[PDB]
């Protein structure tokens, strides 16, 4: 019946690497004229930035600011659309949606949106220093991250509980 | 190429109070499109072809414009409406989005229980988003140590 889109991301990358994304969809094909799918990305707490597009006739569009980095691909039989971004830096950390637009020549807008995927560009220092350490010394720091991580997560939990509390108190009151 | 300008960047309203927000463009724009996005989720097509409401958009919303004056109008603001609205165009390449107006409630911090419940749920997607970005911070933090171990 209707249209869905699902983006498959890698989660995390280090700088300069080729970020690759998949967008699978159902309910329409890129063998139908007028069908097209474009990539849009949204930095955390910032606005939408459109990226690329691709049509049934294999015709591509690109952000002019980044075109040299971008490349868009499609798989008509498999109903997949790929976005590759090369030589990534911090400015690429964002939530990458995938959307459909029908081209009639008049209004060209994004009628259906996937859930999106979130990528983080590891701000990457030289980490050669570690190679001096042996296994057990490296295990120590690996073990330390899990309690450190869960503390920042419960902090986000407590932060949202304090946000819930005024509304909760508003419910029980009346 | 065409730059969309949204004003006001932030809008604070009272439940039931008519508001209006604007999007203005460098050049003449054939049609203006609008998208709603609540924090933590995908954007939703709200208004297309300048004045057409997408399926499921409340009748209290309205779109208007011509040339490079484009505006969205909420007849009667409600708490569920608080979100960031983006305007978008495709008169020419590349397609571009506005800065967005973030709609906020004056009294955000004793309505009907349905309204309070609605605002209560809106919180969950933000928190998940925040938590996830903390996981990738440590997925990033974790990767150098693994590679050093993975060497031999």
């Amino acid at each position: 019946m209707q249209v869905t889109l699902k983006e498959s991301g890698p989660g995390i990358l280090q700088p300069s690497q080729t970020l690759s994304l998949t967008c699978s969809f159902s309910g329409f094909s890129l063998s139908t004229s007028g069908m097209g799918v474009s990539w849009i990305r949204q930095p955390s707490g910032k606005g939408l930035e459109w990226l690329a597009h691709i049509y049934w006739d294999d015709d591509k569009r690109y952000h002019p600011s980044l075109k040299s980095r971008l490349t868009i691909s499609k798989d008509t039989s498999s109903n997949q659309v790929f976005l590759k971004i090369t030589s990534v830096d911090t400015a690429d950390t964002a939530t990458y949606y995938c959307a459909r637009s029908i081209y009639d020549g008049y209004y060209d807008y994004f009628d259906v949106w996937g859930a999106g995927t979130t990528v983080t560009v590891c701000s990457g220092s030289d980490y050669e220093f570690l190679k001096s350490w042996t296994v057990e010394d490296l295990q120590k720091r690996l073990l330390a991250l899990d309690p450190m991580m869960e503390q920042e997560i419960e902090e986000i939990r407590q932060k949202y509980q304090s946000k819930r509390q005024p509304i909760l108190d508003a419910i029980e009151a009346k | 190429q065409i730059v969309l300008s949204q004003s006001p960047a932030i809008l604070s309203a009272s439940p039931g109070e008519k508001v209006t927000m604007t999007c203005r463009a460098t050049s003449s724009v054939t049609y203006m499109h609008w998208y709603q996005q609540k924090p933590g989720s995908s954007p939703k097509p709200w208004i297309y072809a300048t004045s057409n409401l997408a399926s499921g958009v409340p009748a209290r919303f309205s779109g208007s414009g011509s040339g490079t004056s484009y505006s969205l109008t909420i007849s009667r603001v409600e708490a569920a409406d608080a979100a960031t609205y983006y305007c978008q165009q495709w008169t020419s390449n590349p397609p571009t989005f506005g800065g967005g107006t973030k709609l906020e409630i004056k009294r955000g911090s004793s309505w009907t229980v349905e309204d309070l419940q609605k605002r209560l749920l809106a919180l969950d997607p933000m928190m998940e988003q925040e938590i996830e970005e903390i996981r990738q911070k440590y997925q990033c933090k974790r990767q150098p140590i693994l590679d050093a171990i993975e060497a031999k």
